[PDB]
């Protein structure tokens, strides 16, 4: 009864696609190959109301902005993804929810942090950076695998309770 | 614009997805693990571009189309293929296909030849693509050479790890000058633990391994081989056999395969090049192992610099990222690739003028030896095991007991199945 | 101009005085290098005197398609420019394709590059232009692409020339090539790796990424370390996996002058149309600067080989 | 009592033993009560396995009598035994076609089952065919011949294209062609008459036939790629 | 002559059937005469076969029979049915017995027949034992028992760790400790021994026998996976 457009965003690498491919079909995709765009639907039962996700897994690739902002342009709530081994990608959140704000003309935008694969040795990002920036935001932080599937669904059932709470 | 040509494709359910639109690759490959992703085949689906909707075929090349919007529908038509699932005890050696243990009793599929335990049956493949008793006993069916010796004689060939020459040594061998001339005192070591084994293997479709020699350098003595090798009698005069023949061609082959695999030896370099048939009847395989005298060190290691052709590679050897990726798997990866090569008589990736492109999309994942040039009368049964030997993942494909049985499973029954088909018996099934 | 007009009358010229090819007709005087696939070696044509290179590849190809390799392989009877290695003619013989051009007694920019550890920006200059012109008579006169530019493939002389040769003209050949032993590094444009040939912007980066590399005596995928830097074993799976989903490699900050990495910038850019052509890189600042020059490349090269000066 | 011989035969099918189901379904029928669609589905299905097993043996025992005829006085033997199994072969075709003579054809009050019975005499008459050379072939096949076009009228003017039997009926026809009077071109253009058919007459089928037809039709286009090289 | 009644006992059994090749077989035996290697296979084969089919039938019966739970005469004639097929079983075990101790067994120069035939003695005295269930099982019981202690005593002595038949030898040892006398705890122990002594003399893998002995190693490997959870 009630659709939501969720949009993955985030620096080319981080998961985005694995962490959708895990949501839609429980599986973790291995290999590696950069999305130019890709668009999902999946109905699930969050909270007790049955919700039809249309979940919209953009490039990371700088390239394919022009892409990535017509989705956005479509989207009701952001999953701002960075990978826990990737500084860069983490500090480009800024970039991505500088993006948002952009093409949303708003401040006001359902937005989760999603710190990704945790389960990688030698992990670079710590918890507290991750929390602090979260925080600075006001938005949740999740930390999630998409090959274990830690975090998956919280990730995703977060946005659509922020996305309710903004409505 | 084109932005690396790509195609925009639209899917079921509202859905998106983008490829790249490389000459050479149809729209169903381009598409397949976009479809697969979304629990959609191909076969079960149509394929248009808009123009507005007008509908393409799925072997289209999908460069021609660079730019262009496809869209691809269901129309939900024939559901591909059903499995017929007959119960059926096994008399013969038989194995489950998914749990590849002994099946005395299960099921098989009559069209696709699946055979599986009644404990499988949660396993089983969904489309027919064309407290229990426990087992017990199935039926019953220094090295070196010194000099003055070897008389090298004429030079025949160099080869990826050395120069082969007919030398004279009580009888005619192959002498090989291996590329590595200047081994260190851990080299030769390895090299000489390496001869050590290769030297207590004796079978029929083996080449025997007479030792070497470390004065003039290295050098390989093999048994010669009179005739010519599968290479040369599959791509240089094209002298195709009968089916029969090319069965027991894959049976020999496969069966050397299983001794070498019985002894803990990884071939490293199975390829038509080092098949062989003795005296036009006898399948013997050569230059297996010695994966010390390749890649040469530098020092106590022995990173395999990876050196071969890539036709045989499997996905997994050609990434080399894994610490070792010569495995029985690979050498299972490399028996497929010589049967595709058997049974289409023409070499993997007839299509591609590049070999740093065959490496890359190989190794990514991408490029698969294309199953739609295959004779129009192989069994379903003979072109699965084909299809299972080439699986991307290297734990998906079986090893060389479960191969040599299937292949030998289908040899006997190959020329009753050559016939046309008949009224199969129903359904007759249920879980 | 006039000397490379003189020059290549003189070498039509002692090209008229060969006939017929026999691998009889030839005495082996030395070895002059060895690649994965090929051969080469140089000898003397009895029957006429000259002194040439002679690369013998070995094929397991069916005769026909040998005999069409054979068949295609004259047209570099046409080729003739001081940009490209001459040809005197190819056969076959003893189950070896052999090939016959002019020796250049310089060798190969590899061979030159691991004798220098590095080469000058001032010589590169040259060598692009040298490069981009023979580029050019590829893709204008004959309507061929190279397709294989790497510094093993561009030749030298004491002359100062700069040829290049091991061009794609066979069709037939590639494919046959398509069936090689895997090397151990690649310059192939991130577009060839993923589709086909993208026209004479694909060769361009090639030539960038040979540049680079002879810019830095290294190979420049990975890019240099930040302390290898300022000291003026990757799978070859990786290395393409780097060329496709990585940044492209650049020069270093402050050793070479600007117009020399904005050309080689503009030369190793990952799309194929935003990378320049050969009329943008002709009047490219950097090109016309070189061009300039009067820099002495042939003093240079025999001085790096350890010949005495020549002329 | 019926209900406890079908439970038999039943019982016999999943033990694997098929002449136990054969005869158990040999004496249902000799009464000659009603035949419901899974009563003689049994029936077919046992009838079927138990002539494949032993057409697949006749095939294996001629394919090793002509693997080397310059040798000794061991295919004499060889041939004997392949009397033996045409011994153990034609006479229970024979306990099926009298059968078929007896209750099946007479008590029919369907045409769909008149079909499917009219099918089967021609499915073992053609199976008679192989074994039997000389002028016996002539006279065997004789009788198939009308089987099947007593069959293919009823099949086109009773039921829809896309049938499961009727799309049987055309398979065996189409194998009758080929194997038997070796008339390439007439199989082939049978063939592509029933698919083009089945094609332009689809999305009808109800949901328990959504299998065999399926299979059928695979089958054909199996067959059609076949003999189209 | 013998050399007819084997190329015809072999010839049965390239046509998939099992019951012209086990009386072939059994009219050899009767002739009184000490086998070969070759010959002495296929009499294991065919009278392997021969049971293995009605231990198929009797598995899928008594499931059926545990399966359909009610209060009716399915379940007799389902009994019935059952003691039928043991009955039949009954009968191709004891005339397998009958032809092994009294041509064979008594008249067996080589040590390695003997273990051969001892190792088939016991198999078929376990056929025997998993389906009469009562006071007759603790004969026959006792009898696979000792049968299979004298082969071991031979195998232990005069064979090799890395044989075939020494394998196959424990390995239906231990699925006879784990199935009839349900103590896992000595099965393993002697799965892991014979496995370990196995390992001992890999190298020494002649071409006569490498693909079963290392099948026996995976089943008996499969086997201890099974019995260690
Ligand atoms: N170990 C591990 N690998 C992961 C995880 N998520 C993604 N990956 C891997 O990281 C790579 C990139 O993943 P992908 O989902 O394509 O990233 P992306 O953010 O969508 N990239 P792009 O922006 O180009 O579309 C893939 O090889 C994928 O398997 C994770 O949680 N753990
Ligand atoms: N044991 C052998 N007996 C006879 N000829 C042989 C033997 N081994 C190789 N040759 C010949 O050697 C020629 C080329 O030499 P090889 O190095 O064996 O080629 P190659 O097999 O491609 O090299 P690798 O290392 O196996 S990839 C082949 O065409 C064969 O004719
Ligand atoms: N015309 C020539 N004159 C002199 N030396 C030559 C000539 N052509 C090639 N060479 C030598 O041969 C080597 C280059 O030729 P190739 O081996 O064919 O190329 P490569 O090194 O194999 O790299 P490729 O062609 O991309 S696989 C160098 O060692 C050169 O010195
Ligand atoms: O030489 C080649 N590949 O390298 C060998 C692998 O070691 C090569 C590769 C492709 C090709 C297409 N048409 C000719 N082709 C080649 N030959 C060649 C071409 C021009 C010249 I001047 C000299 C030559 F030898
Ligand atoms: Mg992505
Ligand atoms: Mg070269
Ligand atoms: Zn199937
Ligand atoms: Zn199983």
């Amino acid at each position: 009864m009630t659709e939501y457009k969720l949009v993955v965003v985030g620096a080319g690498g981080v998961g985005k696609s694995a962490l959708t491919i895990q949501l839609i079909q429980n599986h973790f995709v291995d290999e590696y190959d950069p999305t130019i765009e890709d668009s999902y639907r999946k109905q699930v039962v969050i909270d007790g109301e049955t919700c039809l996700l249309d979940i919209l897994d953009t490039a990371g690739q700088e390239e394919y902005s022009a892409m990535r902002d017509q989705y956005m342009r479509t989207g009701e709530g952001f999953l701002c993804v960075f990978a826990i081994n990737n500084t860069k990608s983490f500090e480009d959140i800024h970039h991505y929810r500088e993006q948002i704000k952009r093409v949303k003309d708003s401040e006001d935008v359902p937005m989760v942090l999603v710190g990704n694969k945790c389960d990688l040795p030698s992990r670079t990002v710590d918890t507290k950076q991750a929390q602090d920036l979260a925080r600075s935001y006001g938005i949740p932080f999740i930390e999630t695998s998409a090959k274990t599937r830690q975090g998956v669904d919280d990730a995703f059932y977060t946005l659509v309770r922020e996305i309710r709470k903004h409505k | 614009s084109p932005q690396k040509p790509i195609v925009r494709v639209f899917l079921p359910n509202k859905q998106r997805t983008v490829v790249p639109a490389r000459c050479g690759v149809t729209v169903r490959d381009s598409l397949k693990k976009a479809l697969m992703m979304r629990g959609l085949i191909p076969e079960c689906c149509a394929v248009y571009r808009i123009q507005e909707k007008k509908p393409i075929g799925w072997d289209t090349d999908i460069s021609w189309l660079t730019g262009e919007e496809l869209h691809v529908e269901v129309l939900e038509n024939v559901p591909l293929t059903t499995h017929n699932f007959v119960r059926k005890t096994f008399f013969t050696l038989a194995f489950c296909d998914f749990c590849r243990k002994l099946l005395f009793q299960g099921f098989r599929c009559q069209t696709c030849g699946y055979k599986f335990h009644q404990r499988c049956s949660t396993e089983v493949p969904l489309m027919c693509v064309n407290r229990d008793r426990s087992s017990s006993a199935p039926n019953v069916h220094d090295w070196e050479i010194p000099d003055g010796q070897i008389t090298v004689g004429q030079r025949i060939g160099s080869g990826s790890f050395g120069t082969v020459y007919k030398g004279k040594w009580h009888g005619d061998v192959a002498v090989k000058m291996l590329n590595v001339t200047a081994p260190t005192p851990q080299q030769l070591q390895a090299f000489k633990n390496e001869v050590g084994v290769l030297r207590k293997t004796r079978h029929v479709n083996i080449l025997l391994f007479m030792g070497y020699s470390t004065k003039p350098q290295l050098a390989i003595v093999t048994q010669w081989c009179e005739g010519s090798s599968l290479y040369h009698h599959l791509h240089i005069i094209e002298t195709k056999f009968e089916m029969i023949k090319l069965i027991d061609i894959a049976r020999q082959t496969a069966q050397g395969m299983d001794y070498l695999h019985a002894k803990s030896i990884i071939h490293r370099d199975l390829k038509s090049n080092n098949i062989f048939l003795h005296e036009d009847l006898t399948v013997k395989i050569g230059d297996f192992g010695l994966a010390t005298v390749k890649s040469r060190w530098s020092g106590s290691h022995q990173f395999e610099q990876l050196s071969g052709s890539i036709l045989w590679m499997a996905p997994e050897v050609i990434r080399m990222q894994d610490k070792n990726p010569y495995s029985f798997q690979s050498d299972v990866y490399a028996f497929g690739i010589v049967l595709y090569e058997l049974m289409t008589g023409q070499l993997p990736y007839s299509n591609i003028n590049n070999r740093d492109q065959i490496i890359f999309m190989v190794g990514r994942g991408y490029l698969s030896p294309d199953l739609s040039k295959v004779r129009s009368n192989c069994p379903k049964a003979m072109k699965r095991l084909m299809a299972e030997c080439l699986k991307k993942k290297r734990d998906e494909r079986p090893l060389f007991p479960q191969i040599l049985a299937s292949i030998e499973l289908l040899a006997r029954s190959l020329p009753k199945i050559h016939r046309s088909a008949s009224e199969p018996s129903l359904n007759r099934a249920g879980f | 101009d006039e000397q490379q007009r003189k020059r290549l009358e003189a070498f039509l010229t002692q090209k008229q005085k060969v006939g017929e090819l026999k691998d009889d007709d030839f005495e082996k005087i030395s070895e002059l290098g060895a690649g994965n696939g090929g051969v080469v070696f140089k000898v003397s044509h009895k029957p006429s005197g000259l002194v040439m290179a002679r690369k013998l590849i070995h094929l397991e190809i069916k005769p026909a398609i040998r005999n069409q390799i054979i068949r295609e392989l004259q047209v570099l009877h046409e080729c003739n420019s001081p940009y490209i290695v001459g040809f005197y003619g190819a056969f076959y013989s003893d189950g070896e394709i052999s090939i016959c051009m002019e020796h250049m007694d310089g060798g190969s920019l590899d061979q030159v590059l691991k004798k220098a550890g590095r080469i000058p920006e001032q010589i590169l200059g040259k060598v692009s232009i040298a490069v981009i012109k023979g580029l050019t008579y590829l893709r204008e006169k004959h309507k061929i692409m190279h397709r294989d530019v790497k510094p093993s493939n561009i030749l030298v002389n004491s002359r100062g020339e700069i040829k290049l040769c091991d061009f794609g003209v066979s069709g037939q050949l590639i494919d046959a090539m398509a069936n090689a032993f895997v090397g151990t590094r690649s310059y192939m444009s991130p577009e060839r790796l993923q589709g086909t040939h993208y026209s004479v912007q694909s060769d361009i980066w090639s030539m960038g990424l040979s540049l680079v590399e002879m810019a830095v005596g290294r190979y420049p995928i990975p890019p240099p370390d930040a302390k290898e830097l300022e000291l003026m074993p990757m799978a070859i799976f990786e290395l393409l996996d780097y060329i496709v989903n990585e940044p492209p490699p650049k020069l270093p900050s402050g050793v070479f002058s600007l117009e020399f990495q904005d050309f080689v910038n503009k030369c190793l850019i990952k799309n194929p149309a935003e990378r320049a052509d050969l009329k943008q890189l002709m009047v490219h600042a950097f090109i016309k600067r070189s061009d300039a020059e009067e820099v002495d490349f042939a003093g240079w090269l025999c001085s790096t080989i350890g010949l005495n000066q020549p002329s | 009592d019926k209900e406890e011989l079908v439970q038999r035969a039943k019982l016999a099918e999943q033990a694997e033993r098929y002449d136990d189901m054969a005869a158990a379904m040999k004496e249902v029928t000799e009464t000659g009560v009603e035949l419901s669609n899974e009563e003689r589905n049994l029936l077919s299905v046992a009838y079927k396995n138990v002539v494949g097993a032993r057409r697949s043996s006749w095939r294996v025992i001629s394919s090793i009598e002509q693997k080397t005829e310059g040798s000794e006085r061991k295919q004499q033997m060889a041939k004997e035994y392949r009397v033996k199994v045409e011994k153990e072969l034609r006479e229970i075709c024979y306990d099926v076609l009298g059968l078929l003579d007896k209750h099946l054809i007479p008590k029919a009050s369907n045409p769909e089952s008149k079909v499917f019975y009219l099918k089967m005499k021609g499915d073992y008459y053609r199976y008679l065919a192989e074994v039997a050379t000389g002028e016996t072939r002539n006279s065997v096949v004789e009788d198939s011949q009308k089987a099947y076009q007593d069959a293919f009228e009823i099949s086109k003017a009773k039921m829809q294209p896309t049938h499961p039997i009727r799309l049987g009926l055309a398979l065996n026809f189409s194998v009758f062609y080929y194997e038997i009077l070796n008339s390439p071109d007439k199989a082939c253009q049978l063939a592509k008459q029933a698919f083009d058919d089945a094609i332009a007459e689809l999305d009808t089928l109800n949901e328990d036939s959504y299998k065999d037809s399926t299979l059928i039709m695979q089958l054909l286009r199996d067959n059609l790629t076949l003999w189209t090289s």
